[PDB]
Order: C-alpha cells, then structure tokens, then sequence
C-alpha cells in the first residue's frame, strides 16, 4: 500500500468552464483511490447533503464505480436538486431518480462566472411536451409547438424557442447569483470493486 | 512549457492586404481566450482584437473596426489576423497574448497572461536607397577640456539595418549610437560621434563604416579636421 | 373558472406616468401570453405590443415606442404596463387579452378578455356638476307634445347619471352622452317629451348625480 | 405593415337575413392566422373566430368564415336582434398586428319624417352668461342628417355640439341634438335664430326660426 | 471608453528605496483593473490583476491596493532587475485602452552638459540640404530644452529632437538635434546659434558658429 | 395463584402519540393477570414472529416480569427489530440481545402516523461513536466533528447534527408506510410468579 495511484479529482472540480444544466457533462471514474479530503480543501460555503449513504464513513466502504457529472444553476435551484423535489429544472433538465444513492455539492462562483455586462454562455431551457426519465441527456434545439397547429420551423405567436440564457451580473442578489454544482453517484455491480477508499496504517 | 509563435510580418505597401499567423504550444487552444496587440515605437501600447472561445463574443477598436478581421482554428491551434485598407497608422510590432478566463473583460479574474515576442510590420510606397555618408568635421567649436567630438550622419536609407564602427570595430569608446529618427520626407536618418583628445586630432586615423543589407551599399568616409 | 381582472379608473396630469395592471386566474399563466389593446371612444382599435409568459421576450409597436414598458409576475400571475409622457390623446379604456389554455393546450385565438381600465389625462380637477332647467313652454309643443329637458354642464370628472322623478317616467327619456368642450369641462343632456295635457299639472323634476364629487341635485323643471 | 380595410361601410338589413361582411388585406398573410371579433357599445369585445376557418367555443354555426390570401369573407346565415354589432378582423402572424376599420352592422326599414324642435336658450343661462340653442331631431331611420345654422340670415359654423343617441330597440328610432352656445353679448346683438334639417326622410328641408325680440 | 491616468510620469529611484505609482480612471471601474511590467525590448509580464491577488511566481516586493476610482502599486524594496516600464490596463468595459505608461529610473547627480555644434559640410551642401546639428552629452537630469535661434531671431517647427537611453557607466543622457532647412536658404542669414536650458548651468549657454567665419 | 385484577395492556397500545424510535419507553407491569386475547383480537397484527417462545403457550406458562415498549419505524426499516441483524437503527437508535426471549409485533399507522405536509415528531440518529449497549437509552443531542475542528456547534462542512426528522406523506408507498411497533421481552426466572395468566384457582 505504497498510495500512488489517486483519482483525477482535480479536472471535474478545477475547471476553467462547465458545461450548460441543459447539457452536463458525465465522466467515469475507476481504478484508483479516493481522496474525499480534498473536498474541503476550498470553497467557503460548501454543501454535503449525501442522500442514501453516510456522508463521513465512505472511505472504508469498496465501490463499484463513480459517476460524476456537474452543471451551473441559480440559487433555488440548488434546493430544487434534491431528488424527489418537483421543478421545472428539476423535472426538465436533470431528474434525480427517487432511488438516489450520491452525494451533491453546490458552491457559489459569483467571482468566477459573472460578467458585468451579463454572460450569455449558460443556457437552460424552458419547458418541454413531457417529463424527463432519470439520467436523460437533451440537447435538442427544434422548435415547440405548443398548439395543435405546426409552427413550421419559424417563430412567431404559439412557437417560441426553448432555450433561455441567464444574465449573470454583479449587482444581482444572492439568489440570482451563480452557482456550481457536481453530483456524485456510487455503483456497485459483480464487477471487484477497485475504487476502494484510503487505507491508513 | 507555453509558447506563442507569430509570423507574416514584414513591409506592406499601402493598399495591399496581409494576414498575420499566431500558433500555440503548451496549453488547450480551444478553451482558452486570445487577444492581439499593438504597439509604436516609443508609443506605450494598444489594444486591437480579442476573441472567445466559441466564436460568440468579438469587438474592434474603434480606431481600426472594418478593417480587421479575427479567425480562429482548433483544428490546427491557429489565430488568424487578415489584414484590409492599409494606412499609415498599421506600422507596429504585434503580439498574440494570450487571456487566462475564456473570455474578454467583465469577470472579477481577468489578465493577459503570455505574451509573444511578436513580429514587425512597416507600411510605406517606398523602396531601397542606399544611405549617404556626410563628414562631420571637428573644429575649435567641437574641443571642450581638451577632447574633440566626431562623427557622421547616416541619411536616406528606407530599410531599417544600421551597424556604425569606428576603426573597422578597433575604435569603440566615447561612440554614442543614436537610434533612427524618421523625418517628414518619410526617409529615416541617425547620426553617430565618438569623442576623441584634441591633441590626436591630424595624427590617428578615423574609419567610419556604414552597413545596408537590402541595399547592398558599405561606404566609408574619412573625417578630417578643417583647414582654415 | 378562467377570468381576467383589470385595475380601476385612473385620473393623470398630462407629463406624468401611468401603471396598469392585469390579473388572471382559472388557468395555466405561465405557458400563455397577453396581448394590449387600448381605444378610444368610438375610435379604431390599435396594438401596443405582447409579452410571452414564459420567457418574459416583449415586442412593441413602431408608433408606441421609448414610452412602454412591460412587466409580469407568476407569484401574483399578473402582468402590468407602463406608458410615460402622458397627454390628452391617452385617454383611452384598455383591455388585456390571452389566449386560454385548460391544460398543457392553448388556443389559437384570444379568448379571454379583460373588463377594461378607463384612463383619463387633464389638468382639470374634479368639480360639481352645473344643472340647467330646458322647461316646457308653447315653443317646445307641437301636436301636442312637450320636450322638455336637463343639461349638466362643467364637471371635469366624466361619470354623472341623469334620471327623471327618481326613476318614475323613463319612457321618452333620452340622455345624450357627454362632450369635451374647450373650458375641459364635460356637458351633456337630457330630454323627456311628455303629452300636452300633462304640463302644469304635476312637478318634474331631474335628479343629477356625481359620484367623484359626491354632488347630487333634484332641480325642478 | 399590413394594413386591412373592409369595403362595406354599413350593413343595414332585417333580422332573419343573410350576411356578408369582406375584409382586404393589402399583402398576402398567414393562411389560418386570422382572427373575427365582435364588440358592442359599453362592453369588452368577445371573439367569434380563430385560426381563420374555425368557431370558437359557444358561437353558433350561423357566423362562418372563409377567405385567403389578402381576402376574408364572413357570413351570417339568419340575422337575429342581438347579433347587430360591430365585427373587426385581425392579422396574427406578421411581426405587427393591427385591425380592421370596423364594420357596423344596423338594421333599416322605411324612412320616416323626423320630428323637430328648437330651444333657444333659458333665462338661467342668461343670468348665467352665456347662451345656448339646442335644435332636436327624434324619428328618423337614417343616420345620417344635415342641419344649418342660422343667425340673422347669416350661416354659422364652428361653434355648433353634435350629440346623436344609438338604435332604439323598441321603433329604431334615432335623436340628434345639435347645440350652438354663445356669449351674453354677442346672442344678444343678434335678433333671428334657425336650424333647417335638409333631411332625406323629409321631401323638402324643412326650417324652425324664432327671433330674441319675442324671447 | 474609459479613460487612465499616471500622475508621476518619471521617477528617479536607487537601491533600496520606496517608490509609490497612482493611476486613476474617470468612472468608477469597481477593481477590474491589473498592472504589466516591460522590461527594455522584451514582451510585457503580468504582475498582479484585481490590484490585490499576486499571480504566481512574483516577488513578495511588489504590491497593490484599490477602491473605487484610485489604484496605487507599491515596491517595498528596490533591486536593478525592477528599473522598467509599468502600466495600468482596465477591464470595466470592453473596449480596453491601458496608461500613457511609467518608467522608474536610475539615480545621479546633477551633471553638467557639453554642448558642440557641427556647421554644414560641403558634401551635404551639395546635396541641396543644410542641416545644423547642436549636441548635448553627459548630463543626468533627461528633462532638458534645446532652443534654435537664427539671426537672434528663434527657430522652431523645422528642427527634430533625438535622445539617447541611460548609459550603463556614467547612467547619464546624450541629446542630439537637428535643424533642417534647403541650401537656398541657408546663405541668406548670417548668424547660427543653438541655446541649451538645463538644470546642471544657472544660466543658459549662448554658443554660435559663423557662416562666413573659417 | 389468586388476584385476578387485569393488567392495564390498553394505555401502551391504545396511546395517543408514541415517542421518537431514539426515546423509546419502557414500562414494568407486575400484579396483575395477563390478557393476550386483546393484543391480537383488535388491532390487526402483523409479524408475530415470537422469539425462543412459541406464541400458542403464552397464557398456560406462569412468567416472572414483563416490561412493555412502542415506537415507530420505518416501513423498509421494519425488519431492524430482529436479533442477530445489524442496521443503522439498531446500531445507533435500538438494537436486541442475541439471548432474546420475548414477541415482537407491527402493524401500519397510516391514519394516525401521516401528515399533509409531513410527520416531524419522530427523530432518530444517524451516526455516533459504536454500537450501543443491549437495552440502551440515549438522549445525547450534541453535535458531532467528524474530522480535528471543533466546530463547537455550527460548522458549513465537517460536522453534522445527529438528530434527523422523518417526513410521512399519504401519497407515499407501502414502503415508506410508517410502522408502529410494540416488543415484549420476557423473563423466565419463575420466582416470584407475579404475572401468571388466566388460571382456575
Ligand atoms: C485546485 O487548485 C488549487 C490550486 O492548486 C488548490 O488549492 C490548494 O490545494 C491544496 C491541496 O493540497 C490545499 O491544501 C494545501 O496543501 C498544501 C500541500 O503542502 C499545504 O501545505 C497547505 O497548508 C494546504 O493544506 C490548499 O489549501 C488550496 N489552496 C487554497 C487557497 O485553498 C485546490 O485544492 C484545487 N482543487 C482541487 C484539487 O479540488
Ligand atoms: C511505498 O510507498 C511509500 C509511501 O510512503 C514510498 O516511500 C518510501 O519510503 C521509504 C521509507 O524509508 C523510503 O526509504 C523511500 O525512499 C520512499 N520512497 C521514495 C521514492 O522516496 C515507497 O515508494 C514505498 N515504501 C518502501 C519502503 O518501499
């Protein structure tokens, strides 16, 4: 047990850009050790809220697999993540399943995704014909129609466009202010587990 | 290691385009934001360009919009600069900085980070003259506390390489090399003296050694007290 | 049940601002939209501009422009506009109009339809309303008919009702509506012809009431 | 900009007729993105149809809607009492949305003579300043009326209020009060009065005069 | 845009010292704001952004501070590898313009400049240009004016003005200045002079060659 | 054995609220003639799994004490109250000796145990120092540090509080049904033969 071998924790977290709530991005992670520590290592006001497991024994225990994959949302929004909740971002965009064993962490970024002027690379979309399955990526652009009668491709009266950016400003409160968010979730299947936590001593 | 390599410089005469190339080495092409820069002689600096990362937010000075235009390719990692309408204000070195935040000004963390060396571009209608040497004779007027001061007056030369010796390289203390003023005629000029005693005056030998590449021109005066 | 609610009469000074509202209930607010008609009396009808609900995108008109301004709220579900540089041409009853939408469908057309918000812009402050007695005489009698009548002059606030005898005779009873004169005052009138044999024999009188002034007037005629 | 006009300027017929009313656009627009509403007096307007060949919910089969490209036609199968209003059409689709003049529809049976009366002004009035003629019209199918002021044989125009009642729903009957006001001065200076209708119920113009001397 | 402004155009600095720079915009730009380091014919380096956050790899010397409309930079103490050009860029709006630039500099003592004066040689006579050239050498204080007179009467718009940069022995300054005028023109006036106003002389010196004199 | 006056076995069972799973109470009933008819009479009963005893010689045998507990469980987590099993619960909450001689019994608490909103009076424990003693009552409501700060407290990240609260809905399923439940446990010492059944003379 040299402890050589860690996981690439640090490209998911410290990262120049995230992708868009409407488009996550998911990365694997295997065969390596954890180091859980590092998650407290920044951030001034971090959130931990581990549904479905114990948020401080994790190290011991051998997993499967990790998923990880992040976005950025506003203030409520991050309320509205917990799985079970009903929204329009969460039932339009990402739809955590009921049967959620995974960590969440939600931390502002007011300093490094703000523009005085007002960004325009996040988008998030508005509303869609129906509700989104668990761990379900959309990226389509085409219009709505929203009417019986089709809208033909152009915009217009009962035809809007589904896709709304956000406009990130100093001056906004707290609640408008950005946030990021990375979600954790553990699997385990027949596979021998190499993704055991620290071993010390 | 990060590395800016920018090439396309050199002498444009007025009305014809060019476009200036700037590749990378080190770092993610695509996630990263650059800016191109200008500067004159003795002019401090000026912004010209930046560019995003998707292609989604441009912007032009003022003084050069309509003129310019800014490409970028990840597929190769090049920036591209092309070049329209010319005019006299163009002749500057250019570097191809580089922004650390994926985007222009606004966010709370924002600097220009690398800088390259950049390259050199001069606009003018003209062409290659070989530059004149004139003697600059010491006299009475030129001997203070016993030391003369001599030397020359490089004229009329377009293209900018000058090397001044005194001596073929034998004579270099008291040389003052003054850099190259440009005159309202459009032919840049520099004079160049040395201080010498006045007693050596008539009895060593002054070598004045001028140098044009382009020109192929090498001529030597000799500078002699005046007779009276 | 799907209704929509405007805000009351409003009185302005020409130069100043005014704020109109719109609430709807009995339906799907955020997946419609809501469409501002004003006119004026007896006049052609004309658009302001729209807002959709959902993403808050406004579109004006080229006529009405650098003087309106649209809002909305989905906690309260109301929309509300803004019209500046108010003057004597705004005074107008507007109406906001939405398509319904029982439940993730929506109409093609613009069903729902607000009361209308009568908006008034003058100098003028309110007065009580001058009563004038038009009484029979053998000028007004032809064939045995007598016209006679009450005219209501110079008030500034427009609402006033005219009735004859507390409402006992109505047939024959003809009010006119009100016109602006130069002073900014309004005045209107009101006739009721009554057979020949009936002058001189019991009293007439017209009561004239003014709500905003709080005035009411029997005059005898 | 899409401007629309409707040809018929009034509609004038009997209940249980049948109806046609025509709106031009001056350019070609969406094929079901037009709208008919009807509004009465005093009241907000209600739609009749949308998607410019369908009904909406509550409207009966008798108003029907047709038409294309610059060009809609609506008609109405049996004319009832309550359905006399006014009928605008409407654009949807192009980036500006405008209406329609407006086509009245009324209801017309024989012209009649009207009944005219005249009333210069009351004494409270002169006590109180001013002055003021009223001349009155009442019974007259048409509505549209012509009436001349006159002052010592000299026609006056400029200072004259016109105020007209809507369709009586008893007889369709029309009134018209035409009223002239003046200053204490300027009425008293002048001797003869007159309103004469040229009323096209009425064979002749007919003249009612009176003088300030047997006032 | 958004203007800058550096107060203390040039400061004359040894070893150990303190030296303070103030560059003020005209609208309050929050503290998007960021200081560059030129060295002499070398690409600027980043040295400090937001006018509080170091970057990385910059000596503990240097420092910043800034609210509103006022940033100052400070160096707490002085080495030769810290004598260049700074300036200040801002980063409110987008249209980014930096400073007119500050340039700190070595430390002499007054030096007191020679002056020679070059009459026309033949050879450029005949070329169809008479040009007289006044030469200023050895002094430390740069800020110096060179004056033209003809016939006692001053010249000025015809003459061009060029200065060397700090020698690394004697760290001074040398000036040269050049008076253009055609050959016609030269012969038909008798008295040539150059005037030197400088700090190193209480008085200006007054030196003339003649024409018409060997 | 003589004194036939009943044993109060309607207070326990028939109560108006229960406690939380972590306070549970215990109540010792002595002279008195046990009635087990009732407790399966009325209210429907399910998982009579009897431990080391069998159910149908309960009224014959004379015992010696009987202590009465109730409380209320999760409806996946009902399975806890077992000997030999470990859990969350039975480590931190309620655990049972593996020498256990008693019943155990549940049954749904819908009507009574079930909020619009949610239930907030029940709390339990999600993580302490080990596993408890047998017959265990803890009452312990300071925080806990997980890693070397002492928060004193409040703390973001790196503590955590203890006591968590349940949130029961009608709209839940028949898994998140909460459960009340009431264990028995027994003693065969036979000296004193306080609690004999309904027996002649
Ligand atoms: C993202 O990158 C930044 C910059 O590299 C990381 O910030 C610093 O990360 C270290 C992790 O080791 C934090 O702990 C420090 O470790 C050194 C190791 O010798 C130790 O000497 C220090 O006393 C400290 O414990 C350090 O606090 C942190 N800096 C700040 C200002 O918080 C960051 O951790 C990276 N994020 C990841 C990897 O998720
Ligand atoms: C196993 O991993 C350890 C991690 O601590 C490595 O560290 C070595 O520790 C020993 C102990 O004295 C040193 O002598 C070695 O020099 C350390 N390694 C290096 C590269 O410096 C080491 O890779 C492994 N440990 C041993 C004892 O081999």
């Amino acid at each position: 047990p040299n402890i050589t071998n860690l996981c690439p924790f640090d490209e998911v977290f410290n990262a120049t850009r995230f992708a868009s709530v409407y488009a996550w991005n998911r990365k694997r992670i295997s065969n390596c050790v954890a180091d859980y520590s590092v998650l407290y290592n920044l951030a001034p006001f971090f959130t931990f809220k581990c549904y479905g497991v114990s948020p401080t024994k994790l190290n011991d225990l051998c997993f499967t697999n990790v998923y990880a994959d992040s976005f950025v949302i506003r203030g409520d929004e991050v309320r509205q993540i917990a799985p079970g909740q009903t929204g329009n971002i969460a039932d339009y965009n990402y739809k955590l399943p009921d049967d959620f064993t995974g960590c969440v962490i939600a931390w502002n970024s007011n300093k490094l995704d703000s523009k005085v002027s007002g960004n325009y690379n996040y988008l998030y979309r508005l509303f869609r014909k129906s509700n989104l399955k668990p761990f379900e990526r959309d990226i389509s652009t085409e219009i709505y129609q929203a009417g019986n009668k089709p809208c033909n491709g152009v915009a217009g009266f009962n035809c809007y466009f589904p896709l709304r950016s956000y406009s990130f400003r100093p001056t906004y409160g707290v609640g408008h202010q950005p946030y990021r968010v990375v979600v954790l979730s553990f699997e385990l299947l027949h596979a021998p587990a190499t993704v055991c936590g620290p071993k010390k001593s | 290691e990060v590395q800016l390599v920018e090439s396309g410089g050199g002498l444009v005469q007025p009305g014809r385009s060019l476009r200036l190339s700037c590749a990378a080495s080190g770092f993610r092409f695509d996630d990263y934001a650059l800016h191109w820069v200008r500067q004159a002689p003795e002019k401090g600096l000026e912004w010209v360009s930046g560019i995003s990362w998707n292609s989604n937010n441009i912007g032009y000075a003022e003084s050069v919009k309509g003129r310019f235009t800014i490409s970028r390719d990840t597929a190769k990692k090049s920036l591209y600069l092309q070049m329209n309408d010319l005019r006299a204000e163009d002749t500057a070195l250019y570097y191809c900085v580089k922004d650390r935040h994926y985007d222009s000004s606004g966010y709370f963390v924002n600097g220009f980070d690398i800088w390259g060396q950049g390259t050199l571009v001069t606009v003018s209608a003209a062409s290659t003259k070989g530059p004149s040497v004139f003697p600059l004779a010491p006299s009475s007027k030129s001997t203070s506390g016993g030391t003369a001061a001599l030397g020359c007056l490089v004229k009329d030369y377009f293209p900018e390489p000058v090397t001044v010796s005194w001596n073929s390289g034998a004579l270099t203390s008291g040389v003052h090399t003054f850099p190259a003023v440009l005159q309202s005629s459009g032919l840049y000029s520099l004079s160049s003296v040395v201080t010498v005693p006045s007693s050596s005056l008539g009895t060593q030998t002054y070598i004045c050694n001028v140098n044009h590449k382009p020109s192929n021109t090498k001529v030597d005066k000799r500078v002699e007290p005046k007779s009276c | 049940q799907m209704q929509l609610v405007q805000s009351g009469p409003e009185v302005k000074k020409p130069g100043t601002s005014v704020k109109v509202s719109c609430k709807a209930s009995g339906f799907t607010f955020t997946s419609s939209a809501v469409q501002w008609v004003r006119q004026a009396r007896g006049q052609r009808l004309e658009w302001i501009g729209w807002i959709v609900v959902g993403s808050g995108n406004t579109d004006y008109a080229q006529q009405f422009q650098e003087r309106v301004t649209i809002t909305r709220d989905m906690s309260t579900s109301t929309a509300y506009m803004e019209l500046s540089s108010l003057g004597s041409e705004d005074t107008a009853v507007y109406y906001c109009a939405a398509p319904n939408c029982s439940g993730g469908s929506c109409y093609d057309g613009f069903d729902l339809w607000g009361q209308g918000t009568m908006v008034t812009v003058s100098s003028a402050s309110t007065k009580g309303p001058s009563v004038f007695p038009l009484a029979p005489s053998s000028k007004s009698t032809s064939g045995g008919t007598a016209a006679l009548g009450c005219l209501v002059k110079d008030y500034f606030p427009e609402p006033v009702t005219v009735s004859w005898n507390s409402g006992a005779l109505t047939s024959g009873v003809h009010t006119f509506p009100a016109v602006l004169q130069s002073s900014g005052l309004y005045s209107l009138s009101s006739v009721v012809t009554v057979p020949s044999s009936s002058l001189g024999t019991q009293t007439y009188i017209c009561n004239v009431n003014h709500k905003p002034s709080n005035t009411k007037v029997d005059k005898k005629v | 900009e899409i401007v629309l006009t409707q040809s018929p300027g009034t509609l004038s017929l009997s209940p249980g007729e049948r109806a046609t009313l025509s709106c031009r656009g001056s350019q070609s627009v969406r094929s079901s993105y037009l709208g008919w509403y009807q509004q009465k007096p005093g009241q907000a307007p209600r739609l009749l149809i949308y998607g410019a060949s369908s009904r909406a919910t509550g409207i009966p089969d008798r108003f029907s809607g047709s038409g294309s490209g610059t060009d809609f036609t609506l008609t109405i199968s049996r004319l009832e009492p309550e359905d006399f209003a006014v009928y605008y059409c409407q654009q949807y689709g192009s980036s500006p949305w405008t209406f329609g003049q407006g086509t009245k529809v009324e209801i017309k049976g024989t012209v009649a003579a009207p009944s005219v009366f005249i009333f210069p002004p009351s004494d409270e009035q002169l006590k109180s300043g001013t002055a003021s003629v009223v001349c009155l019209l009442n019974n007259f199918y048409p509505r549209e009326a012509k009436v001349q002021w006159k002052v010592d044989n000299a026609l006056q125009s400029g200072n004259s209020q016109e105020s007209v009642t809507e369709q009586d729903s008893k007889d369709s009957t029309y009134s018209l009060s035409s009223t002239l006001t003046l200053s204490k001065a300027d009425y008293e200076k002048h001797k003869v009065y007159a309103c004469e209708v040229t009323h096209q119920g009425l064979s002749s113009p007919v003249t009612k005069s009176f003088n300030r001397g047997e006032c």
